[PDB]
């Protein structure tokens, strides 16, 4: 889960948001699309580096 | 939009953009009170920004409205996206002027080979991220479904079809959702998903709003 790629999936909105970055080893924000994607998706870096 | 052109100042008087933090949606104003999006773009809270081209620049012409109710299709499914359609209904009337008015609900579904408009704020790189602050337009024809469905088998349910072009290059992308695809006058369809924007094979889908005209038309009056 915390090391799933940044995925915004197959939605065409544009919603900011927070994934772990392994190679960086820290959140980093991405833009989602709205639906789909994986779990390594948070709304707020306190809460992404809260679980990963 | 990838592969489109900027729009003319004042010419998709009915393109609108949602709006929280920031502009992340488009829709379609269908009435002076009501406007018509996905419902994958369901938020909580938005506000609705009319009579915009560029919007980071305050031009003079824009109404900003709140939502009063935001409505997603009942039947919408957020594992299949079948049903991705949302009314919004503005806390006050927009008022209806050479930069901000209604466009018509279709009174028939599309016709495969029309060409149709798409328009709105979206990513305009295939690979990458570069959002415009200017609207743009893409002129687009409508697949057959043979065309749809081959592009993503068991995928395509019937509320969805495919505008585009098979070749790739030119597309719908990220923060286009919930914005017009007009043909010939008529509000056909609501940008929805697709995979990857302008990849080969990969058209954009689109909600067939043309199935939604009575439910349209009886919730506008369920909540008048
Ligand atoms: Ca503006």
């Amino acid at each position: 889960v915390c090391s799933e790629q940044a995925e915004t999936g197959p939605c065409r909105a544009m919603i900011s948001r927070w994934y772990f970055d392994v190679t960086e080893g820290k959140c980093a924000p991405f833009f989602y699309g709205g639906c789909g994607g994986n779990r390594n998706n948070f709304d707020t870096e306190e809460y992404c580096m809260a679980v990963c | 939009i990838v592969g489109g052109y900027t729009c003319e100042e004042n010419s998709l008087p009915y393109q609108v953009s949602l709006n929280s933090g920031s502009h992340f949606c488009g829709g379609s104003l269908i009435s002076e009170q009501w406007v018509v999006s996905a419902a994958h773009c369901y938020k909580t809270r938005i506000q609705v920004r009319l009579g915009e081209h560029n919007i980071k620049v305050l031009e003079g012409n824009e109404q900003f409205i709140n939502a009063a109710k935001i409505i997603r299709h009942p039947k919408y499914n957020r594992d299949t996206l079948d049903n991705d359609i949302m009314l919004i209904k503005l806390s006050s009337p927009a008022v209806i002027n050479a930069r901000v008015s209604t466009i018509s609900l279709p009174t028939a579904p599309p016709a495969a080979g029309t060409e149709c408009l798409i328009s709105g704020w979206g990513n305009t790189l295939s690979f990458g991220a570069d959002y415009p602050d200017e609207l743009k337009c893409l002129d687009a024809p409508v697949l057959t479904q043979a065309e749809c469905k081959a592009s993503y088998p068991g995928k395509i349910t019937n509320s969805m079809f495919c505008v585009g072009f098979l070749e790739g290059g030119k597309d719908s992308c990220q923060r286009d959702a919930g914005g017009p695809v007009v043909c010939n006058g008529q509000l056909q369809g609501v940008v929805s998903w697709g995979h990857g924007c302008a990849w080969k094979n990969r058209p954009g889908v689109y909600t067939k709003v043309y199935n939604y005209v009575d439910w349209i038309k009886d919730t506008i009056a369920a909540n008048s």
